[PDB]
RNA sequence: ACCUCGGAGCAGAACCCAACCUCCGAGCAGUACAUGCUAAGACUUCACCAGUCAAAGCGAACCUCAAUUGAUCCA
RNA sequence: AGAGUGUAGCUUAAAAGCACCCAACUUACACUUAGGAGAUUCAAUUGACGCUCUGA
C-alpha cells in the first residue's frame, strides 16, 4: 500500500527527471550539431 | 472427416435440420432457432443420414 | 494511347530510390492525417466533392496559466484525472469571445443566412439571451437551433440583450403555407430602448409558432439589429407573410445585424388552438409521401421471376372477375 | 376562407428537418474503407501534441459545433490541455454546446486504440452524461 | 500433359458506366478482385460486386484509399509506406436523383 | 492421351474468344448453428437448365476459401 | 567598421502543427496509452539587444 503524499512525491520526481533528462538531451544535441 | 447428421428440436416440434459433424466427436447437440416455436431451442443429434 | 497527366500526380515528387532512407508512416494515424489532409486539398481528376460537395491579452492569459500551474490542488487534481471545469463560466466566457463565431457557423449550417439574407453572412458580436417564459416559475431558453414546444412558445419570451436602439424581430423561415420562398413575422419589436424591451415598438403583436402536423422540423429566427439612427417602419396571414430580405435591403443604412438566436420547433396540440382560434382556419395536416415504387416495364414472358412478379403489378388485391 | 389557401405540397428547407424525421439518406457506401459516412453526425476528436479538438460535423463536412481547448474560455480553467482532465473539460463542454445546439446524436467511429484509450472513454462518458447518444437512429425507409 | 484451362470468361466487368441513370438495387460492377472500390451509395457483396444502394447517377472518381484499422495487410502496407505518399484508389459512386420524399396535404382539419 | 469445374497467359485497354496450345490447380477443409424467414432491383459463362449479388421488412444478436459438383425419374 | 538580419529544433502557422523526452508493451525498435517542457530580444512601420558573413 501507499499513501497520497509520496505519490505526489513521486509524481514531481518524473516532472523533474523529465525536465533534467530534457535539458541533457538538448545539450548533447546542441555539441552533435555544433 | 465428416458426417451429415440431423439434430432434432427438443421442444417437442418435429423440427429437424441437417447439420455436419467429425466422425469420431461425440454426439452433438446446438441451440437452433426454431421457426415452430419462434424461439432457440435445444436441439440433439438423432441419426446420420450420411458420411460426407 | 497514354494521356499525360493533366497535373502533378499524387506520390510523385516523394518518389526517389532511397526508399530505404526515406522515413515511413508507422502510425495508421498519421496516415490519416495525412490521407484527409490530402482529400481536402483540391485536386485535377474527378472527385467525391465535386458531385456531393492583443500583446495585454497574451501577457494577462500566461501570467493566468502560470498561477494555475503553480496552483498544487490544481496539478494534484490533474494528476489524479479528478479535476473538473466550471461549465457557467466556461459558457459565459465563450459568449464574450468566441461564441459569435460558432453561432455564425451554427446559423450558417442551419441554412439561416442562405434564407434570410440570401448568402450574405454576419458574425452575431452581441449575445442575446431569449427564453420563453414556461409557467410562472420557469423559463425555457432559446441558444442556438434548440428545439422549443409552441406550447412553452405560447406567450412572448423574455429578451436580455446587454447593450447601450435595436429592432428585434421573429421570423419563422420554413413555416409558410402557400409559398416556398416566404417566411412568417411573428413578433417585430423595433426602436428599441437599449436593454429594456418593453418600451418597443410593437409593429406586429406576438403569434405563436405554428408548425404543422406532420410537416417536418421548422426553424425560427430571432433577428436583432443595432440602430444607427431611429427609422420609421412603414391574426390575418397574408399580412403576416414576411420576406426578411426585402425588409433588410430596405433598413439596411440605419440597421447592422449584431445578434443571432435561433430554434426549432415542430407540432404540439397549441398548434390546433393556434389554428382554430387565433388564425380561425381548418389546421393543415402534411404527410411525408416517399415516391412510389420502381418496377421496370412488364415483360409478356417473365423468365425465370418468382411468381409474385404479377402481384408487383397488379394495383387491387381482391378478386375480379372480368364479364363474369 | 383567404388565409386558408395551403399549397397542396409543403416545402420544408430546413436543413436538419429529414435528418430529424430520420428519413434523411445517410450514406451506405464505403465498405472497404474507414471512416464509415453511415451518419448525419459524427464526432471527430483530434488529439494533437499540445492541444484537444472535437468537433459535431455533418456528413457533408460543415463542422455544426466545435469544443477546442485552444480556446481561452476552456484553457483558462484547466491546468494541462492535453489530458485525461482536459479530454473530459472538453467532452463536457461539447456536450453542453450539442444540447443547446439541438444535436441529440451522433456516431462516434474510433480506432481500435482511440477507443481503448482511458481519454476517449471519459470523453465519451462525458458526452453520454451531458445528454448525447453516440448512436445515431436508424433511417425509416 | 497440361488439363483443364477450359473455364469460359465470367463476363464480369462495368455494368453501368459513368453517367448511366441506375435504380436502386442494380449491380454496377461485378469483379473478381477490388478494382473498383465502393463508394458513397455503393454496397459490396459477398463476392465483391458492387450494387447501387440508391436511384441516381454513377460516377467514377479517384479518392484516397484510408483501410480499416483492423484490416491487418492494408495497415501494414501503409505503415511501410513512406511519409508523404498517399494511396489513391477509384471509388463508384451513386449520385441520387430523387429526393426521399415530398410532404403533401392529406387533411385539412 | 483426354472427356466435368476453377486461376493465369495466348486474349496488354468494356465483354467474349480455338487449339491432341503453354502452365497451375478441384472433386475438400475449417469455423459457427438466425449457415432463420421474407423481399425491391439487378447480374449471368454467349440458348435453356443451372448459377450469382441484394436494398427494405419480420425475427435475432449489439460465414472463410477460385473451383471444392450431378438434373429428371426412381428409391 | 559595414551587410543580412531575428517565433522553443523546422515552418511564403497566425501564440498553432510537426518535431523532442521519460513511464508501461515490447530483447530492442516501432505502434499504442499515460504524462512533460517549451518561444514571437527590448522601446516607439521605425530605432537599439543577440546570431551569421565581409575586414583589420
Ligand atoms: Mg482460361
Ligand atoms: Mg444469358
Amino acid at each position: 500500500e501507499l499513501t497520497f503524499e509520496e505519490t505526489e512525491r513521486r509524481a514531481l520526481l518524473l516532472k523533474k527527471w523529465s525536465l533534467y533528462k530534457q535539458q541533457e538531451r538538448k545539450m548533447e544535441r546542441d555539441t552533435i550539431r555544433a | 472427416k465428416n458426417i451429415l447428421v440431423r439434430m432434432v428440436s427438443e421442444a417437442g416440434t418435429g423440427f429437424c435440420f441437417n447439420t455436419k459433424r467429425n466422425r469420431l466427436r461425440e454426439k452433438l447437440t446446438l441451440l437452433h432457432y426454431d421457426p415452430v416455436v419462434k424461439q432457440r431451442v435445444l436441439f440433439v443429434e438423432k441419426k446420420k443420414i450420411r458420411s460426407l | 494511347r497514354r494521356t499525360p497527366p493533366l497535373g502533378p500526380m499524387p506520390n510523385s515528387d516523394i518518389d526517389l530510390s532511397n526508399l530505404e532512407r526515406l522515413e515511413k508512416y508507422r502510425s495508421f494515424d498519421r496516415y490519416r492525417r495525412r490521407a484527409e489532409q490530402e482529400a481536402q486539398a483540391p485536386h485535377w481528376w474527378r472527385t467525391y466533392r465535386e458531385y456531393f460537395g492583443r500583446t495585454q491579452q497574451l501577457l494577462e492569459r500566461k501570467q493566468a496559466i502560470q498561477e494555475l500551474r503553480a496552483n498544487v490542488e490544481e496539478e494534484r487534481a490533474a494528476r489524479l484525472r479528478t479535476a473538473s471545469v466550471p461549465l457557467d463560466a466556461v459558457r459565459a466566457e465563450w459568449e464574450r469571445t468566441c461564441g459569435p463565431y460558432h453561432k455564425q457557423r451554427l446559423a450558417e449550417y442551419y441554412g439561416l443566412y442562405r434564407d434570410l439574407f440570401h448568402g450574405a453572412t454576419f458574425v452575431p458580436r452581441v449575445p442575446l439571451h431569449v427564453a420563453y417564459a414556461v409557467g410562472e416559475d420557469d423559463l425555457m431558453p432559446v441558444y442556438c437551433g434548440n428545439e422549443v414546444t409552441p406550447t412553452e412558445a405560447a406567450q412572448a419570451p423574455e429578451v436580455t440583450y446587454e447593450a447601450e436602439l435595436w429592432t428585434l424581430l421573429l421570423t419563422s423561415l420554413d413555416g409558410h403555407l402557400l409559398e416556398p420562398d416566404a417566411e412568417y413575422l411573428h413578433w417585430l419589436l423595433t426602436n428599441i430602448p437599449g436593454n429594456r424591451v418593453a418600451e418597443g415598438q410593437v409593429t406586429c403583436p406576438y403569434l405563436p409558432p405554428f408548425p404543422a402536423r406532420g410537416s417536418g422540423i421548422h426553424r425560427l429566427a430571432f433577428l436583432l439589429f443595432k440602430q444607427d439612427q431611429p427609422i420609421d417602419f412603414s391574426y390575418q396571414l397574408a399580412q403576416r407573410t414576411f420576406r426578411t430580405f426585402d425588409f433588410y435591403k430596405k433598413h439596411q443604412e440605419t440597421m447592422t445585424p449584431a445578434g443571432l438566436s435561433f430554434f426549432q420547433c415542430r407540432w404540439d396540440d397549441s398548434v390546433t388552438y393556434i389554428f382554430h382560434q387565433l388564425l380561425d382556419m381548418r389546421e393543415p395536416v402534411f404527410e411525408f409521401v416517399r415516391p412510389p415504387p420502381y418496377h421496370p416495364k412488364q415483360k409478356r414472358f417473365p423468365h425465370r421471376q418468382p411468381l409474385r412478379y404479377l402481384d408487383r403489378y397488379r394495383d387491387s388485391h381482391e378478386p375480379t372477375y372480368g364479364i363474369y | 376562407v383567404e388565409n386558408e389557401a395551403v399549397a397542396p405540397e409543403f416545402t420544408n428547407r430546413n436543413p436538419r428537418n429529414l435528418e430529424l424525421l430520420s428519413v434523411a439518406r445517410k450514406e451506405r457506401g464505403w465498405r472497404t474503407v474507414f471512416p464509415s459516412r453511415e451518419f448525419w453526425h459524427r464526432l471527430r476528436v483530434i488529439r494533437t501534441q499540445h492541444h484537444v479538438e472535437a468537433l459535431v460535423e455533418h456528413q457533408n463536412g460543415k463542422v455544426v459545433v466545435s469544443a477546442s481547448t485552444r480556446e481561452w474560455a476552456i484553457k483558462k480553467h484547466l491546468y494541462s490541455t492535453r489530458n485525461v482532465v482536459a479530454c473530459e473539460s472538453i467532452g463536457r463542454v461539447l456536450a453542453q454546446r450539442c444540447l443547446e445546439a439541438g444535436i441529440n446524436f451522433m456516431v462516434y467511429q474510433p480506432t481500435p486504440w482511440e477507443a481503448a484509450s482511458d481519454s476517449m472513454k471519459r470523453l465519451q462518458s462525458a458526452m453520454t452524461e451531458g445528454g448525447v447518444v453516440l448512436r445515431e437512429p436508424q433511417r425509416i425507409y | 500433359k497440361n488439363l483443364g484451362g477450359k473455364s469460359s470468361g465470367r463476363r464480369q466487368g462495368i455494368k453501368k458506366m459513368e453517367g448511366h441513370y441506375v435504380h436502386a438495387g442494380n449491380i454496377i460492377a461485378t469483379q473478381r478482385h477490388f478494382r473498383w472500390h465502393p463508394g458513397a451509395h455503393v454496397g459490396v457483396g459477398k463476392n465483391k460486386c458492387l450494387y447501387a444502394l440508391e436511384e441516381g447517377i454513377v460516377r467514377y472518381t479517384k479518392e484516397v484509399y484510408v483501410p480499416h484499422p483492423r484490416n491487418t495487410e492494408a495497415v501494414d502496407l501503409i505503415t511501410r509506406l513512406p511519409k508523404g505518399a498517399v494511396l489513391y484508389k477509384t471509388f463508384v459512386h451513386v449520385v441520387p436523383a430523387k429526393p426521399e420524399g415530398t410532404f403533401k396535404l392529406v387533411a385539412m382539419l
